[PDB]
């Protein structure tokens, strides 16, 4: 990657650390229960890197 | 006057002249904060300055420590050289031995830079071979302009702290695409 | 039995289709940030394009 | 680690598991 | 603050065309937001002279 | 053994007669 650009692409998820893992702890266990009714998962992006 | 957290002067390749060409303030990745409140503005200040500290440990760290920007020429001592190992030759005839045999009536069929080392394709009647070892490196190095590999080392993006302050003689004119160093004077027919 | 002597034109139709070429070294998909709009070459530098 | 470095990060941690070494398939 | 930052050149009528194509297929008529895929015939374009 | 092979060289005389450097591949119709 490029040390240069990670501080843009960190803060806008173009290429961070897995939403599931960045989110607050209490979020990712909340959205994770109630992911049968109302679902959160299509608010928050999660990056793919080559 | 200047904002303390300026974008970054990118700099780009002539590949033909092998030089650098200028440079432009990256008016492609730039963040667009104008619908934002006074706390992602901040957040968004400090990504941007971020990454200019990134970009000064990171010529401190690789660049060359240079006199002058974007110079018109690079010294062979700069520039790096490709130097391939030394190429061996395993000499397949023996010189005397086939001169031997010819004249009997035997019809066969089927400055110093070099070294003649016997191991001590080959053919019966003569035991006798020989390695020859030659320098396969350039005749001299080369110092003309640097390669694309090398580039993306010497020239990172440089921030530009209160841009143009004072002495007209003092700016950097390498960002300028058509300046001349040598005669220090922009050129083009245009 | 009359086959008067013929010549042969081929052709083909593409619809509802944009033609894509990726910008990777291989041309695949291994993420959706590239790994050639990754490296420093391209990501710390300016490069015009013809 | 190094054979664990040629597979994409989706996030941090690559992309790697669920170990699909097959080829048994026949008529049956 | 408008928060709907919109470009000239960005294209959401196709980005939403494509992205419903990727959800599900489109096959199928929903009536509610008039979605009716346009499709040619599929032999008309290619007579298919037998 | 190490001996340096040199270049044979045509003799003009006791000289190798080697030559000047004329390795120039310039046509360049302009």
């Amino acid at each position: 990657a490029t040390p240069s650009m990670m501080p843009q692409w960190a803060y806008m998820h173009i290429a961070g650390q897995d939403a599931s893992e960045y989110l607050s702890p209490g979020l990712v266990q909340f959205a994770r229960a109630t992911d049968t009714y109302f679902s959160l998962g299509n608010k928050f992006r999660n990056p793919t890197v080559a | 006057m200047s904002k303390e957290i300026p974008t970054p002067y990118m700099w780009s390749y002539q590949p033909q002249m092998g030089l650098a060409a200028g440079a432009s303030q990256d008016y492609s990745t730039r963040m667009n904060w104008l619908s934002a409140g006074p706390s992602m503005i901040s957040r968004v200040n400090g990504v941007r300055s971020h990454r200019n500290q990134i970009l000064l440990e990171q010529a401190a760290v690789t660049s060359t420590p240079r006199a002058k920007l974007n110079p018109r020429n690079w010294p062979s001592t700069l520039v790096y050289q490709e130097i391939p190992g030394p190429t061996t030759v395993l000499l397949p005839r023996d010189a005397l031995a086939e001169v031997r045999m010819t004249n009997s009536g035997v019809q066969l069929a089927g400055v110093s830079s070099s070294i003649g080392l016997r191991p001590d394709g080959r053919s019966s009647f003569t035991p006798n071979q020989a390695y020859l070892t030659l320098q396969s490196s350039s005749s001299e190095p080369r110092s003309g302009g640097i390669g694309t590999l090398q580039f993306v080392e010497e020239f990172v993006p440089s921030v530009y702290f209160n841009p143009f302050s004072g002495s007209p003689g003092l700016y950097p004119d390498e960002f300028i695409p058509n300046f001349d160093a040598v005669r220090e004077a922009v050129d083009g027919y245009d | 039995q009359t086959a008067v002597p013929s010549v042969t034109q081929k052709k083909f139709l593409c619809d509802r289709v944009m033609w894509r070429i990726p910008f990777s070294s291989n041309f695949m998909s291994m993420g959706a940030l590239t790994d050639l709009g990754q490296n420093m070459l391209y990501a710390n530098s300016a490069h015009a394009l013809d | 680690i190094n054979f664990a470095s040629l597979a994409p990060r989706h996030g941090t941690r690559p992309f790697m598991g669920t170990w699909n070494e097959i080829g048994t398939s026949q008529l049956n | 603050l408008n928060a709907v930052v919109d470009l000239q050149d960005r294209n959401t009528e196709l980005s939403y065309q494509l992205l419903l194509d990727s959800l599900g297929d489109r096959t199928r008529y929903f009536s509610m937001w008039n979605s009716a895929v346009d499709s040619y015939d599929p032999d008309v374009r290619i007579i298919e002279n037998h």
